[PDB]
């Protein structure tokens, strides 16, 4: 997806594949690590202007799913309730109306 | 280069040189320069007469500095009274016209033709359109000679007339 | 034989092999009477850093070549103004102390040199090979033949090395003397 | 014959994220490689927003320094103190509320564009007035917007710094340095 | 290069030292381009030397914040300390915008800087006569301007 044009090659052909890219970047070696957070570490063969984003990949759907977690829901509601109590106390102090 | 637009009476293919060697671009360039002055000289001549007889002189020109549009000395003396900020705005605006609207010099376009729905003329076909074109050309060179005559008369004596 | 960075860059990167030459076949060793492969501490044996070292040597020589010319010219002409007059900054060396910090002159020089360096920094680390080390495409008076290109490359290095040493004496002699361009007592 | 060399910095190859974008493949200026580390769409959105903000802010500073004011005695302050005086006056909070709702809509635009839910160009909000019909005309108009935005960004930076350094209205011509 | 203009009539190929007797079209391209540009600059410089003395001193003030008007400043070597250095910086920066830009060229011709101040392409031997005339005028200007500057160093200024 994000490496639609990388000429990604396997360790077995480190010095065999030379066709560079749609750019002129040399082929990159893909190492299949067993870590789930880093399933594949890509190694370069030379100087290259490769676009490797440092930003994460978030989406609205799973951010909303995280905010739909019971902690976030029951923290937002209780925060709003406490804030409403504080605002009522500021606006109607000493419960004079009672 | 002897039967294109400028074939009036009292002269035809007016030479002193500067027309031989058969360069289509130069005629396309010089005639554009010829018309570009004519469209200027006509306004330049009119701007030299109308604020003398009509004398509209409306409102104020530079409210911060006064400089009422009535006290401005007509003619060459005007470039000194109108604020240089105003003169710069005139040049900058006409640059916008010269490079963005009504003067985008599209090469396929004719010698002096571009988007001209904003006044001027937007006619079609030929014949009367060509006679009108010769009318524009003929008036421009009349104005071109006239305006420099206005300038020479102005700077020499004391004022426009 | 000065491949353009456009193509030369296709063989850039940290080379993991050895040319077998003195310093990966780099200019600067050929002396007058013959070869003068100098490195006595064996820094060039770390072949992976030879393109880096050449870049540092060129960068230092280029700064020193201007810097030495720097200490000469203020002693004979100064920028038209009072802040740079011969009475406000008598000797050239008392300029980093006078024109600096809140003053403005040196601070602006620091920023714009920083901007250039931060922009031309990707060439120093990436795109830097044993072939395009110090080459910033500014090849105007460069000869075309290979052997004459080596002479100009050798000429810059010898001048840069000389200025590096010459500037060292320039500030040291000036500071111990407080005297004009010929810093002799 | 090799890398697509950047036109701005001739000794650095052009970043691949600068291909086919406005500005970009006429100068290709990115020596530090920010486009190599961040999404080009987000960078372009930020650049266009900054350009528009600066084009408004520069003209606002010009108008305020030259003496243009709203018909209220509360506005008889210098441009330097305009921010603090109007923050204490109230309108800055209201301006922030309005820019907040507009930026909520802009944030929705960014979220729905980056996720691909819509087909929005980075800085496009739909406003199509004085926009050329021809595709090359649109490209060069976007070029003009970018150039004017960058010029206004640098110009406003200089205007603010010079105005703070030397208490003086916008032209700064008299000054003393 | 025995046909690339410059050989008008009073003398033919004027290469005594043979500085272009090798065939380096690249070096000659650099040499001719620098020759033409120097002719152009000397042409403006010599015109800039004669006029402010003879007439035409510009009306207003060069530096109103310092009172300095165009009349006050001297004409010739010596004005380099009266025109403010900020003005000299602007002169350098503008000419930069016209030399490395507006007139930056490559793979086109000797000194065909494209824009220029109107884009205009001529034809015929008339181009050859005019272009050779420009080289001849530039050569005269280059000799003249160093003469004016060198003399003023050892004659003061004016008559
Ligand atoms: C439903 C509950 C509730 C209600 C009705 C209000 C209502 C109000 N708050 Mg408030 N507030 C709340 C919860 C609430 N807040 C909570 C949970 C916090 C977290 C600490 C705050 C923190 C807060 C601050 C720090 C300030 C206000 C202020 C205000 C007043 C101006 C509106 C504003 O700034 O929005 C408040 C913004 C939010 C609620 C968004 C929080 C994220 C307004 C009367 C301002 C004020 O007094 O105006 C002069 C002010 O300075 N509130
Ligand atoms: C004795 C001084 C000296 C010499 C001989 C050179 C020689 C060279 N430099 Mg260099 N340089 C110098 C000082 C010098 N430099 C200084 C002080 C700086 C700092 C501003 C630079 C900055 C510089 C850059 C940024 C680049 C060069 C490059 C080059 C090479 C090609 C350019 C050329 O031939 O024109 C120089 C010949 C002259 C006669 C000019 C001397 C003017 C006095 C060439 C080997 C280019 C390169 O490496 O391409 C291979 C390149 O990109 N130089
Ligand atoms: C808020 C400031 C800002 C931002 C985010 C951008 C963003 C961008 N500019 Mg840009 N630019 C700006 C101000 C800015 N510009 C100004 C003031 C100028 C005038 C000098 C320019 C002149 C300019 C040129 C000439 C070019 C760009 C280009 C670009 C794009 C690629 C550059 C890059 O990697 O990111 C740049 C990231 C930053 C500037 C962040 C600031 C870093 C500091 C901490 C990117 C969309 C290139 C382009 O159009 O390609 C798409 C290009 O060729 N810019
Ligand atoms: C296109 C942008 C632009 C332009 C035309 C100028 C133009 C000028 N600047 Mg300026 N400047 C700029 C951007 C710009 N600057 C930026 C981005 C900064 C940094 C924020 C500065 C900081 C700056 C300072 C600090 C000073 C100037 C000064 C000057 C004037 C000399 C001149 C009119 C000087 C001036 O006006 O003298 C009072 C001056 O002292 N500028
Ligand atoms: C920067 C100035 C400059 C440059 C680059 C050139 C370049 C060129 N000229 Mg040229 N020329 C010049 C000035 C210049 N000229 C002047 C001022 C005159 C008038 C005398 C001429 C008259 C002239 C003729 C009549 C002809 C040329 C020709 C040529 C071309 C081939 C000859 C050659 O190799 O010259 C290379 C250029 C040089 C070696 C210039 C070096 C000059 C040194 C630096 C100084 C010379 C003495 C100087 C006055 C000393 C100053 C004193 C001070 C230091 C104390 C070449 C492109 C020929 C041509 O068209 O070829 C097809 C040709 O027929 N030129
Ligand atoms: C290489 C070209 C060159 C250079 C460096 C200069 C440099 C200078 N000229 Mg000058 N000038 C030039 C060509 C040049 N001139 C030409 C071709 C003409 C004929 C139109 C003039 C006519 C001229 C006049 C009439 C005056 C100057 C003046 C000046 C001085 C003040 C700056 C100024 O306002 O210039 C303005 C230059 C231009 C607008 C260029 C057109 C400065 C030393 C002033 C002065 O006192 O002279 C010492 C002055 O009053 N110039
Ligand atoms: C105020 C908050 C402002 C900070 C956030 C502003 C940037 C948010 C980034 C954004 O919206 O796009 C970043 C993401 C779009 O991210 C998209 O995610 C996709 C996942 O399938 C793919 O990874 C796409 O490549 C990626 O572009 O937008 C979000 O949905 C952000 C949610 C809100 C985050 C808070
Ligand atoms: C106190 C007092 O009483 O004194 C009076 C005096 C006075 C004179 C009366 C005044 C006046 C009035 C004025 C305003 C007089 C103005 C005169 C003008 C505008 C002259 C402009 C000429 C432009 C030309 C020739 C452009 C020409 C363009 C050309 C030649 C192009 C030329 C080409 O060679 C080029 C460039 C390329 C070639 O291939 C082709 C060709 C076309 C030949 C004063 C100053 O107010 C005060
Ligand atoms: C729609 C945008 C616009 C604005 C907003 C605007 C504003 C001002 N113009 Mg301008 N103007 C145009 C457009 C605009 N002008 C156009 C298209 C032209 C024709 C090309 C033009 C011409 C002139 C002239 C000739 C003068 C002039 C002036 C002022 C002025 C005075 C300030 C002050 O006196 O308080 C202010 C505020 C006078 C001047 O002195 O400016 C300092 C003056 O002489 N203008
Ligand atoms: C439209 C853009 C523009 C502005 C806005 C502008 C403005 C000022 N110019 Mg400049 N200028 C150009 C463009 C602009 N100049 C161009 C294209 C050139 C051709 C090379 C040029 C030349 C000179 C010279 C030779 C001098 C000069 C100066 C001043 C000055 C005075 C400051 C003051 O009054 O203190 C101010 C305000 C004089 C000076 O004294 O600078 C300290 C002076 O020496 N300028
Ligand atoms: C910033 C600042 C200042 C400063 C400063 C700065 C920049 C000071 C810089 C000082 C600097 C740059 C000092 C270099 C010395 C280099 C030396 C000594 C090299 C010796 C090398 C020797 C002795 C041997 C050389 C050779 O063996 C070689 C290598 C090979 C042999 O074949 C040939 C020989 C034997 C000859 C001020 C202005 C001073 C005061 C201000 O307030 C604050």
């Amino acid at each position: 997806a994000e490496t639609e044009e990388g000429l990604i090659i396997k360790p077995e052909e480190a010095g065999k594949i030379t066709s560079r890219d749609k750019n002129n970047n040399p082929p990159r070696i893909v190492v299949k690590t067993n870590d789930w957070d880093i399933p594949e570490y890509q190694l370069s063969t030379g100087a290259s202007n490769q676009v490797s984003y440092i930003t994460p990949v978030v989406e609205s759907e799973d951010i909303k799913a995280w905010l739909s977690l019971n902690v976030n829901f029951f923290s937002i509601i209780i925060l709003f309730t406490v804030g409403g109590l504080i605002e009522i106390q500021r606006f109607f102090p000493d419960t004079l109306y009672w | 280069e002897s039967e294109r637009g400028a074939q009036p009476p009292f002269g035809f293919w007016d030479p002193l040189g500067l027309s031989a060697d058969g360069d289509v671009a130069t005629f396309k360039r010089r005639r554009a320069s010829e018309i570009k002055h004519g469209r200027i000289a006509m306004l330049a001549a009119m701007g030299y007469m109308t604020p003398e007889i009509t004398g509209k002189f409306p409102g104020y020109l530079s409210p911060s500095t006064g400089v009422k549009y009535a006290d401005i000395p007509n003619g060459l003396a005007a470039i000194s009274k109108v604020p240089v900020v105003g003169w710069l705005q005139i040049f900058a605006w006409t640059a916008v016209c010269e490079l963005w609207e009504d003067q985008v010099p599209g090469t396929p376009g004719h010698e002096g033709e571009f988007c001209f729905k904003a006044f001027k003329v937007t006619s079609d076909a030929p014949e009367t359109r060509e006679t009108k074109l010769a009318s524009e050309l003929a008036n421009g060179r009349l104005a071109m000679m006239a305006i420099i005559g206005l300038f020479f008369q102005d700077g020499l004596t004391g004022s426009a007339y | 034989a000065r491949r353009e960075l456009a193509v030369a860059y296709e063989d850039a990167g940290i080379d993991l092999m050895d040319n077998g030459k003195f310093a990966q076949g780099l200019v600067g060793a050929e002396a007058a009477f013959g070869r003068y492969e100098f490195d006595p501490i064996g820094f060039s044996k770390y072949t992976e850093l030879v393109p880096w070292f050449r870049e540092a040597e060129l960068k230092h020589g280029r700064i020193a070549m201007l810097a030495w010319l720097g200490l000469v010219v203020p002693d004979f002409v100064r920028i038209p103004g009072e802040a740079y007059s011969f009475e406000a900054v008598p000797r050239v060396i008392d300029a980093h102390d006078a024109l600096n910090a809140d003053a403005g002159p040196n601070f602006q020089i620091i920023l714009f040199i920083s901007i250039v360096e931060l922009c031309c920094a990707k060439k120093v680390f990436e795109w830097n090979s044993v072939e395009t080390a110090g080459d910033y495409n500014l090849t105007r008076l460069f000869p075309e033949d290979d052997e004459a290109q080596k002479q100009m490359r050798i000429a810059e290095l010898k001048n840069g090395r000389l200025a590096m040493i010459a500037f060292g004496g320039a500030v040291t002699q000036a500071v111990i003397t407080g005297k004009p361009f010929p810093w002799t007592f | 014959g090799g890398y697509k060399m950047s036109k701005a910095v001739p000794f650095l190859p052009m970043s691949p994220a600068l291909e086919g974008y406005v500005g970009a493949e006429e100068e290709g200026f990115d020596p530090m490689g920010f486009s190599l580390a961040l999404d080009i769409r987000w960078l372009r959105e930020a650049e266009l927003k900054h350009g528009r903000i600066c084009m408004l802010a520069t003209v606002g500073w010009i108008a305020t320094d030259l003496g243009m004011r709203l018909p209220g005695p509360a506005y008889q302050v210098s441009t330097l103190e305009a921010h603090d005086a109007m923050v204490k006056f109230g309108p800055m909070a209201q301006i922030l509320i309005w820019l907040g709702i507009i930026e909520v809509f802009s944030f929705l635009a960014i979220t729905n564009m980056m996720e691909g839910t819509t087909d929005r160009q980075p800085g496009d909000y739909g406003l199509r007035r004085l926009y050329p019909k021809d595709e090359e005309g649109q490209y060069e108009m976007q070029l003009k917007e970018l150039r004017n935005g960058r010029l206004a960004m640098l110009a406003f930076s200089g205007i603010v710094t010079t105005a703070v350094l030397t208490g003086r209205t916008w032209p700064f011509x008299x000054x003393x340095x | 290069f025995e046909n690339e203009l410059g050989v008008q009539a009073p003398t033919g190929f004027w290469d005594p030292l043979g500085f272009a007797k090798d065939g380096s079209m690249k070096a000659f391209k650099r040499r001719r381009a620098s020759e033409i540009k120097h002719g152009r600059i000397a042409m403006l410089a010599t015109m800039g030397y004669i006029t402010p003395e003879l007439t035409g001193k510009f009306p207003g003030l060069l530096s109103p914040s310092m009172g300095l008007k165009y009349e006050d400043i001297p004409n010739g070597l010596g004005a380099i300390s009266k025109v403010p250095a900020v003005g000299w910086a602007q002169i350098l920066a503008y000419t930069f915008y016209c030399e490395q830009s507006q007139d930056q060229s490559e793979g086109s011709a000797g000194e065909a800087g494209d824009f220029g101040k109107v884009l205009t392409s001529k034809d015929e031997e008339g181009l050859k006569r005019k272009l050779n005339s420009e080289l001849a005028n530039g050569r005269l200007a280059m000799m003249a301007i160093i003469g004016m500057f060198f003399q003023d160093g050892l004659t003061g200024s004016a008559w």
